């Protein structure tokens, strides 16, 4: 895909502003609550057993912080996202077995996350400019099924 | 389906929704036709200009009806089957547009309101918005 | 919903179906495990080789669970209710793979009944197996 | 993707046969049946106001004859289906704005379509193989999104 100027500097600007670890711990949660048949991929994280339990869970916490970083490796090389999330890619496809719908709504939740964390200053054209680079995230996570 | 906890978080967060209906509608609405250019499609007959009179006067409606699926959460079928012919039948809108939708209005939602939009408000929102887009689609 | 036509069109094609549960049911799993090779996670207590006991019993109790759904078609969700325990909490099972069993399903449907599954008759039976689906997962 | 030489045999043996006219026009049909919004997209057709009028559409039967005639140009080259497709790529996303979704559909289709004219002969190794094909066509249609 091809990336404008202003897609570019929507990106990298909302990015600077981002808390890493609180939006990425609040992403991950409320992928697990919202979307409750997530929670089969994540059992080694312990008790997911209510929304308290996985919002207070270090694990949870941890991994989402992890999984938010990554979206910060796309930030960084807009137009290498692909070789950026190869490894990544045989991961979650060859290895976990995610159906890559479920890329798609993890996206989206980050979405209603930055949303929240920025308020008005998330303009619709920033929330265009993110969309696609979740959607172009999710396309690389799910290359290593085609 | 709704559970009675799922209703109750429902409701809540549209005491404040209400009220701002053609503000929230209007800028779900401008949400949806910015990050989403296709759904322009389904209406070649506005001015898509932001703030134009058809979509605050549209995003108005769309909100109200909301609003009154959630005024009559216990059967939202029977209060929106005259929305379902007009989406269905005679726009054809193809299903995928109404989770852009919901997901504009869950931005919108999050902008405003983001201490109510809690993990589980906004799963019971998002249940709710489905359960509407099936109406709809029927 | 599903209309008067829709009942009567998936009645009328498990006609056909009803006397060969075990027989249908196991080569609709079959063709789900082959096809769609991720659905096996689900049943790593199964020996998951063609007929194996196991696959057959289960296919059985699958189709015989759809029959009893058609015989009170009026309320889908009350038939199998205690169903969606089972597969929303304990299990977990993501909803994508309702839509993948179906196809395969409708491919068995179609191998045995190629005359009974007229267009409006697949229709039906779609619009039929998901709303199963959303019962298994609500 | 990767073929296996008997994924290959399943695909091309089968191919020789399809009925492209009617299997093209039953699965174009269904689609428009079983799934109505579809309609929107062929209203230059005239009439599809009912099964009956959308079966016996010419403009449907020559457009479905055309649609499986293109699957069999994936047949006929399983290792280059992206640049196969690449034209038909930018008709259906920068044209038409087809949501992909309705591609995995009519792939769907076209498999019960096969299931119902080769009965038991349709294995189920044969249609894992359709499957993948439907599959990787759909996602060659995809590609200009990306
Ligand atoms: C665009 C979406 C996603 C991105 C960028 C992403 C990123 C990552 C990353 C960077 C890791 C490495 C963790 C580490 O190094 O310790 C990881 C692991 C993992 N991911 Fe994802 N992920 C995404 C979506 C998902 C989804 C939707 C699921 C499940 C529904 C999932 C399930 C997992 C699991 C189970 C692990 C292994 C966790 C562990 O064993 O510690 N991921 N993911
Ligand atoms: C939560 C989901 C939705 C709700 C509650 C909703 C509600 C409404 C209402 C109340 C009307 C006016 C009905 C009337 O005046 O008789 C309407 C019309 C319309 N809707 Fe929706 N709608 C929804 C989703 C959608 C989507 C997803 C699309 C397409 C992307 C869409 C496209 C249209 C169009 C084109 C009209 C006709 C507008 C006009 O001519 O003024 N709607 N909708
Ligand atoms: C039409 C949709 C479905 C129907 C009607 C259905 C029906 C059933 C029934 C009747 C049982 C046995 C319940 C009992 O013995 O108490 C069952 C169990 C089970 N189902 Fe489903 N099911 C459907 C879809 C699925 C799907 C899509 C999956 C996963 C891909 C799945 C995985 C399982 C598993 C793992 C079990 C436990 C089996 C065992 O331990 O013997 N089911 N289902
Ligand atoms: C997924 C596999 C599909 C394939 C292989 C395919 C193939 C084709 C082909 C070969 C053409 C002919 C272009 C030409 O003659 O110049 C075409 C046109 C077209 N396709 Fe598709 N198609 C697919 C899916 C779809 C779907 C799902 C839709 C809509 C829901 C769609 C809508 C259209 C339309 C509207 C045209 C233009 C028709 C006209 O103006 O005559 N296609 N497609
Ligand atoms: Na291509």
């Amino acid at each position: 895909v091809h990336w404008s100027a202003e897609e570019k500097q929507l990106i990298t600007g909302l990015w600077g502003k981002v808390n890493v670890a609180d939006c990425g711990a609040e992403a991950l949660a409320r992928l697990l609550i919202v979307y409750p048949w997530t929670q089969r991929f994540f059992a080694s994280f312990g008790n997911l057993s209510s929304p308290t339990a996985i919002l207070g869970n270090p694990m949870v916490r941890a991994h989402g912080k992890k999984v938010l970083t990554s979206f910060g490796d796309a930030v960084k090389n807009l137009d290498n996202i692909k070789n950026t999330f190869s490894q990544l890619s045989e991961l979650h496809c060859d290895k976990l077995h995610v159906d890559p719908e479920n890329f798609r709504l993890l996206g989206d939740i980050l979405i209603i996350v930055l949303a929240a964390h920025f308020s008005k200053d998330f303009t619709p054209e920033c929330q265009a400019a993110w969309q696609k680079l979740v959607r172009v995230v999710a396309h690389a996570l799910a290359r290593k099924y085609h | 389906v709704l559970s009675a906890a799922d209703k109750n978080n429902v409701k809540g967060i549209f005491t404040k929704i209400a009220g701002h209906a053609e503000e929230y509608g209007a800028e779900t609405l401008e949400r949806m036709f910015i990050t989403y250019p296709p759904t322009k499609t389904y209406f070649p007959h506005f001015d898509l200009s932001h703030g134009s009179a058809q979509i605050k006067g549209h995003g108005k409606k769309v909100v109200a009806a909301l609003i009154e699926a959630a005024n009559h959460i216990d059967d939202i079928a029977g209060t929106l089957s005259k929305l379902s012919d007009l989406h269905a039948h005679k726009l054809r809108v193809d299903p995928v547009n109404f989770k852009l939708l919901g997901q504009c209005f869950l931005v919108v939602v999050a902008i405003h309101h983001p201490a109510a939009l809690t993990p589980e408000v906004h799963a019971s929102l998002d249940k709710f918005l489905c359960a509407v887009g099936t109406v709809l689609t029927a």
